[PDB]
């Protein structure tokens, strides 16, 4: 039984402790494996976090004449705005026409 | 493969009594027969002695051994035993082990019976 | 188990049997017995556990073959007379009977079988009486060779020796058949709480944790619902909830300074265990202030803390 | 990158019909190694 | 006493749809708002299924010999009770033992027993036109049954027993299934108000019973009853009433709960593509885009062997 | 630049990624 | 003789969202729908689509240069 | 072995199921070990 207490209360320990054995193998090779899909994950952000770092300490405090990194046109000014769980960056530009 | 293996044979006073065995085992009973013996004579032919079915107390006997001997035979230990009692003289012949098939009637003609070496069993006297 | 005669292993008799009980433990403490090995579960804990019902099975073998009588073991009874599967759960009686059922002669009575085309799957009994048939050319019926009835009759003597001395076996299912329980173990109820973290044994199933009173329905067949990961979480009427399960961090000026403290207490509610809630939970050892600085020490959601 | 996918199965399995009655009883690792891998195919083609 | 109906007309089998039926709670356990691919024997939707007619106009009487392979789906239109109960079993001629489920006109009768069950079993009304009135008077099914296990029965009641005028007003289904020497029935009855047709829409089969049998059905039939008012077997009249058959099958079905513990709608991952990526991801709404479902492979034939040329033979005729 | 190692086909082509550039 | 096993692969299954309807086309990743309207590309094989020799921007990709589209 | 049709041509299910139950073990164990080498390969190609 993938319960524990069904085999406590209907075994006794000693192959309850070949069988628990084994319900702990998954019960950590499931653990190790998300930590790693949860910890990886959690670096993705940061590069692309960081990067959202950068933006609101050079296309919102200021001005950069770099391109595609403060929106689309050559760049005016950049007025940042909240999320539930991230950032937002409103770009305005030079649009020629 | 259906062999019988015998056991008993000899002389003997006129008169007494003994146990021989007629025995087939690691065979796995098919599924179960009636098991006997003839007796042939140094000058006449077999005679028919008695039957036993297999497993089962279901049996024949002759009016010679029907009286003084009886076939007494263990499937566990997968044998049987025409008890040589009395031991008439007349009982001076070799026994042969008799093969009954899975009818018990049928060895009462016993051509295709199949045999034992034959014990000779003479009741001396 | 009283039961003067017995079936025989080709015809072995089973019974069903629920609305009822078992001391069990006796027929472990009697002894009385040669073999009561029991897998599946723990001989000593049927007392706790239950079930709906139980499948009754005896038969009788020799010893010898007892030992047949196992789970995934060979045997040509074991292969063509009775089965188990390779997943059984149960236990194995079984018990001489030489004093009860031996005669000078053989007891010709119970017949056994010794031939088939293939092995019984477990629980598939076979009374077959055709005529065994090895040779190619089918008797249709006259046995004799290469056509043959199948079975043979121990006949065990008065004298006959262990392995061949006749032990009856009677054999237990208790195949876990979960969803309704009525054939259960010697318990001695008990009075019904709620609002309080309790163990509990609802009708053979353990856990813990408070009992609320549930707001659902069920129907008059339904004995529990499960959320997800196959959690129970209502029995019969109630539903369940854990009992806190929180986090423990502690909080200082650092040593240097001090030896006080404080005592962090994660997404609970301190009425449950001078006190400060927040949305990380309460706070043993701090008091919630009105003013405002900067954060040296956070906890979360707004609170940190320091001298 | 060259986008890798794999079958879970026909690795543990080979093609009998009782091993995938097995690796059944070890989870869901036939779901999650797949996701684990699509999310890096697709990602590249977006990479791109 | 066996007697063999007859003027019945010959006619071949009709055929018709299964639009979303044959669906059952297959555990006694309970759910909120959840869904759960519960793996088990299900009938496959939009399959085909039987009719048969048991019409006044012919008489065209159906109660013919049917299989229980793995699963039946008996559905039931009525308006005056025509559906009765059923015949299991596997030789149902007193030899093995069978199984019939059955509801007369004062109780529901449930026996596992050796009835010698014969070729044309029936029930029969009989009609008072003196006073108009309805009454059980025939009860012509087996013949023999010696030594039997197991019965079971109700507190007795009273039944219409009267026919009606009018279309089809009640939906009946029923189930039987064979699994753990037990017997697994459930049911539904929902009312509709059609004519000639099986309705569509959902339906959630509650559990009734798990008959403990133990035994090895492998063909049956089913009990409605008969009118009367001819010969023993000509004197007799059917009254409006048909059935219909499903069988099941092993398939991956998903099911959609409620805040209530009740099921409302269900999926297969195996009857239409669409359907098997619908697991695939676990829901009954997929979004916009590609999505990986399962592995092609072909199955192969004529298994071989071909070993050296043999063209040297042990040289037996030599000997 | 078989037992179940499968491989898949790019959403872009050399021939579609080089017209890019030559954009 | 040269030995090869038997084809082999994977099943996509085409959508735009049962929030606009319920037609599907199907995916053979890698293989000539010979061995099984009919589609053919370096992906494998596309049925229940129409070969449209026009062009348009892409909604969902299946790969060598083929989305598909309502 | 490391051969599957074989180890079940060669004995009953009993320990044919733990001799799988054991050659898993270390496939999903050899396949979560590619995967996490191809998560990372293939997150820094992102950076790229
Ligand atoms: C209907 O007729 C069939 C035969 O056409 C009957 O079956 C016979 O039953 C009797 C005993 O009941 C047997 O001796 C015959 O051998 C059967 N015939 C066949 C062909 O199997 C059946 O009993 C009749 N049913 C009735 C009159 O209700
Ligand atoms: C419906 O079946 C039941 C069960 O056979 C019948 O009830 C039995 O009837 C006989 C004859 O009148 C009585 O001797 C029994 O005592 C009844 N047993 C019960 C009520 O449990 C019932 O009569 C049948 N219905 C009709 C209309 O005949
Ligand atoms: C259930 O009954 C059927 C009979 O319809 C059994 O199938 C027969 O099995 C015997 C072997 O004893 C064969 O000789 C027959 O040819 C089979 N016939 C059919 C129609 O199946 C089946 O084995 C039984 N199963 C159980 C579990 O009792
Ligand atoms: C199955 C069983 O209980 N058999 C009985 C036992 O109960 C009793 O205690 C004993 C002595 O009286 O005789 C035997
Ligand atoms: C894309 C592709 O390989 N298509 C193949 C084609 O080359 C081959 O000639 C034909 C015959 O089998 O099958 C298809
Ligand atoms: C803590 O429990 C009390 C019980 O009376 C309740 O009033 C209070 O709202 C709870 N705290 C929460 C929900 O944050
Ligand atoms: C079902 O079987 C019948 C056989 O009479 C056939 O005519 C029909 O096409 C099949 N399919 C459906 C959906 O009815
Ligand atoms: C169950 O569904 C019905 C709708 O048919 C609804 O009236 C009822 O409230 C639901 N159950 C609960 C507990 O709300
Ligand atoms: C999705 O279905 C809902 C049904 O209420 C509809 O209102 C909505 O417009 C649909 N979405 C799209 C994108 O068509
Ligand atoms: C696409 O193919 C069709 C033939 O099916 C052809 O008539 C059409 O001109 C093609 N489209 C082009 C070349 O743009």
């Amino acid at each position: 039984s993938s319960v524990l207490n069904d085999i406590l209360s209907r075994l006794d320990p000693p192959e309850a402790e070949v069988q628990i054995d084994r319900l702990i193998t998954g019960r950590l090779q499931s653990l190790q494996t998300y930590v790693t899909q949860q910890l990886i994950r959690a670096a993705e952000i940061r590069a692309s976090a960081n990067l959202a770092a950068t933006k609101m300490s050079e296309c919102v405090l200021g001005q950069s004449k770099r391109v595609d990194f403060c929106g689309k046109g050559y760049h005016l000014m950049s007025f940042p705005q909240s999320a539930p769980h991230g950032v937002v960056f409103l770009h305005v530009t030079y649009v020629p026409a | 493969q259906v062999q019988l293996v015998e056991s008993g044979g000899g002389s003997v006073q006129a008169g007494g009594s003994l146990k021989l065995s007629c025995a087939a085992s690691g065979y796995a009973s098919w599924a179960r027969k009636c098991i006997g013996w003839f007796r042939q004579a140094p000058g006449q032919e077999r005679e028919g002695v008695a039957a036993i079915f297999d497993f089962d107390g279901s049996t024949y006997y002759s009016d010679s051994v029907k009286g003084r001997f009886t076939i007494s035979g263990d499937n566990a230990k997968n044998t049987v035993s025409l008890q040589m009692n009395s031991l008439l003289p007349k009982d001076t012949a070799v026994y042969y082990c008799t093969v009954a098939f899975g009818t018990c009637d049928n060895w009462y003609r016993g051509r295709g019976d199949y045999w034992g070496q034959g014990t000779q069993v003479t009741v001396s006297s | 188990f009283n039961a003067t005669r017995f079936a025989s292993v080709y015809a072995w008799n089973r019974k069903r049997i629920s609305n009822c009980v078992a001391d069990y433990s006796v027929l472990y403490n009697s002894a009385s017995f040669s073999t009561f090995k029991c897998y599946g579960v723990s001989p000593t804990k049927l007392n706790d556990l239950c079930f709906t019902n139980v499948y009754a099975d005896s038969f009788v073998i020799r010893g010898d073959e007892v030992r047949q009588i196992a789970p995934g073991q060979t045997g040509k009874i074991a292969d063509y007379n009775y089965k188990l599967p390779d997943d059984f759960t149960g236990c194995v009686i079984a018990w001489n009977s030489n004093n009860l059922d031996s005669k000078v002669g053989g007891n010709y009575n119970y017949l056994y079988r010794l031939f088939r085309k293939s092995n019984l799957k477990p629980f598939e009994r076979d009374i077959s009486t055709e005529i065994y048939q090895a040779g190619s050319t089918p008797c249709n019926g006259v046995e004799g060779f290469n056509c043959y009835f199948p079975l043979q009759s121990y006949g065990f003597q008065p004298t006959n020796g262990v392995g061949y001395q006749p032990y009856r076996v009677v054999v237990l299912s208790f195949e876990l058949l979960h969803a309704p329980a009525t054939v259960c173990g010697p318990k001695k109820s008990t009075n019904l709480v709620k609002n309080k973290c309790v163990n509990f044994n609802f009708n053979g199933l353990t856990g813990t944790g408070v009992l609320t009173e549930s707001n659902k329905k069920f129907l008059p067949f339904q004995q529990f619902g499960r959320d997800i990961a196959d959690t129970t979480d209502a029995v019969r009427i109630l539903d369940i909830t854990p009992c806190s399960f929180g986090g423990v961090s502690v909080i200082t000026p650092g040593t240097n300074t001090s030896n006080q403290v404080a005592v962090l207490y994660q997404d609970v509610n301190c009425t449950e265990v001078n006190v400060f809630q927040t949305r990380a939970g309460c706070l043993i050892g701090a008091e919630h202030v009105n003013n405002s600085y900067e954060c040296d020490i956070p906890i979360g959601a707004g609170i940190c803390a320091s001298y | 990158m060259t986008k890798t996918s794999v079958d879970c199965t026909m690795y543990i399995c080979g093609d009998s019909t009782e091993c995938s009655n097995l690796l059944l009883q070890y989870g869901s690792f036939c779901t999650q190694l797949n996701r684990a891998l699509t999310g890096i195919a697709v990602e590249q083609d977006k990479n791109t | 006493q066996c007697v063999n109906l007859t003027t019945r007309t010959q006619l071949p089998p009709a055929y018709t749809n299964s639009f979303t039926r044959g669906v059952y709670y297959p555990d006694k356990v309970f759910r909120s708002s959840v869904l759960h691919s519960t793996q088990d024997l299900f009938l496959p939707f939009f399959s085909n299924v039987t009719w048969f007619h048991a019409i006044h106009v012919t008489k065209r009487f159906d109660n013919p010999v049917l299989p229980f392979n793995d699963g039946v789906y008996f559905a039931s239109t009525e308006k005056s009770n025509i559906i009765r109960g059923w015949i299991f079993g596997t030789t149902l001629d007193s030899k093995t033992q069978s199984l019939l489920i059955v509801n007369n006109a004062t109780n529901v009768v449930i026996k596992v027993c050796e009835f010698q069950f014969c070729n044309d079993p029936f029930l029969g009304v009989y009609y008072h036109k003196n006073n108009k009135s309805w009454m059980e008077s025939e009860f012509r099914v087996y013949s023999s049954a010696n030594n039997c296990t197991f019965e079971y029965v109700s507190q007795p009641f009273l039944m219409d027993l009267e026919g009606k005028q009018g279309n089809f007003k009640n939906l009946r289904e029923f189930v039987f299934k064979n699994i753990d020497g037990y017997f697994k029935i459930y049911s539904k009855h929902t009312p509709i108000n059609l004519v000639r047709d099986l309705p569509q829409g959902f339906s959630a089969l509650e559990p009734l019973v798990d008959l403990p049998i133990g035994i090895n059905i492998t063909r049956f039939q089913t009990l409605l009853a008969l009118h009367r008012s001819g010969d023993s077997s000509s004197g007799w009249t059917a009254g409006a009433a048909a059935y219909y058959v499903g069988y099941l099958q092993p398939r991956t079905f998903l099911l959609k709960y409620n805040e209530n513990g009740t099921i409302t709608d269900a999926v297969d991952c195996a009857l239409d593509p669409l359907s098997e990526t619908k697991c695939t991801l676990k829901s009954f709404t997929v979004e916009k885009g590609i999505y990986q479902t399962s592995n092609f492979r072909v199955q192969p034939t004529e298994s071989i062997v071909r070993f050296p040329n043999i063209t040297n033979l042990c040289p037996f005729g030599e000997v | 630049l078989f037992n179940g190692l499968t491989v898949l086909p790019p959403l872009l082509t050399d021939e579609m990624i080089a017209q890019y550039t030559s954009a």
